[PDB]
DNA sequence: CGCCTAGGTTGGGTAGGGTGGTGGCG
DNA sequence: GTCCGTGGTAGGGCAGGTTGGGGTGAC
């Protein structure tokens, strides 16, 4: 519950999804 | 999901699969918050105008799975439930108003590297990301159009200003619920569908680089059509509820 | 032996795969 | 400025519970 939203097999790798930028780009 | 396209292995492993035991057919989706609490939408369960209403017993829970239909020995986790909690104030009959339910499982569920859970948000969260223009992410293993996917889908929807909402369909809209989807002049497509319900609304906080469960697919005219968006609980607004539910039981 | 596609609470992607232990054929 | 409870999705009883808060507030 406090490792909550931390993908293993991403944010723990320090890795993203292909999708995942569009989603922080669209904050204006 | 219409307009979508195939998920990433365990891009979205708090994407939990609501499974009724016989006959065995998928119901709807689900996010997994904690090891013993799985969150869904209402209508999933109670229904009334279609005669649908299941116990706890009727229905099974698969978590960690990204193949629609089969059995992925060692990954996928199934679990039953040991009470439903479906808010006192949901009304089924005009607007599905506060469309959203607890499920708690009998036993904790184990974390890999496709089980883990997703975040609720606190009120500054909800009032960054909550925004007209800010695209959340939508997955379910629902229809493509008005057929069934192979393995888990995954769109991304802006969400729409709330007058746009309104005035996009005749059904009465409440604080407990935002529209999300492209407008027609936007060029670009995407929308929940049927068996979708439940399933997360989830947006990546750019502040601490957590994904939170913003909304859960309800309701929508149709699916994918021009000038109609797609509407999902308000799960922020229901926290305070979830939190003393989860709490005393 | 390497190809070929295959049951199960289960497809065919290949005999591993995001997971075990499994063949028949030429 | 005002409005967001006494039946509704629904009991018993006018509060408060797992529910009537508060907010991207809406009007
Ligand atoms: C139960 C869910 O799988 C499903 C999701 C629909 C999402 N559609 C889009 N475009 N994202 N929900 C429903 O089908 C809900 C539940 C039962 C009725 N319903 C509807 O969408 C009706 N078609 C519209 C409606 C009926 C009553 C009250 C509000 C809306
Ligand atoms: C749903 O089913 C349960 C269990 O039988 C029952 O107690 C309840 O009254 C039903 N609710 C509706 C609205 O039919
Ligand atoms: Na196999
Ligand atoms: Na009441």
């Amino acid at each position: 519950e406090a490792d909550c939203g931390l993908r293993p097999l991403f944010e723990k790798k320090s890795l993203e999804d292909k999708t995942e930028r569009e989603l922080l780009e669209s904050y204006i | 999901i219409v307009e979508g396209s195939d998920a990433e292995i365990g891009m979205s492993p708090w994407q939990v699969m609501l499974f009724r035991k016989s006959p065995q057919e998928l119901l709807c989706g689900a996010s997994l918050i904690s090891d013993r609490w799985v969150l869904t939408a209402a209508h999933c369960l109670l229904y009334p105008p279609w005669d649908k209403n299941f116990t706890e017993n009727d229905l099974l829970v698969r978590i960690g799975k990204h193949s629609r239909t089969r059995y992925e020995r060692n990954i996928e986790k199934i679990s039953m439930l040991e009470k439903i909690y479906i808010h006192p104030r949901y009304n089924w009959r005009e607007n599905l108003d506060r469309d959203i339910a607890l499920m708690k499982l009998k036993k904790p569920v184990a974390f890999s590297d496709y089980i883990h859970p997703v975040c609720l948000p606190d009120r500054e969260t909800a009032a960054s990301l909550l925004q007209a223009g800010y695209k959340g992410r939508v997955t379910g293993w629902g229809n493509l159009k008005e057929g069934q996917p192979s393995v888990l889908q995954v769109v991304n929807l802006p969400i729409v200003e709330r007058p746009v909402c309104k005035d996009s369909t005749r059904i009465r809209i409440t604080d407990n619920m935002f529209c999300a989807g492209y407008k027609p002049d936007e060029g670009k497509r995407g929308d929940a569908c049927e068996g979708d319900s439940g399933g997360p609304f989830v947006m990546k906080s750019p502040f601490n680089n957590r994904w939170y469960q913003m909304g859960i697919v309800s309701w929508g005219e149709g699916c994918d059509r021009d000038g109609k968006y797609g509407f999902y609980t308000h799960v922020f607004r229901l926290k305070k509820w979830i939190q003393k539910v989860i709490d005393q039981f």
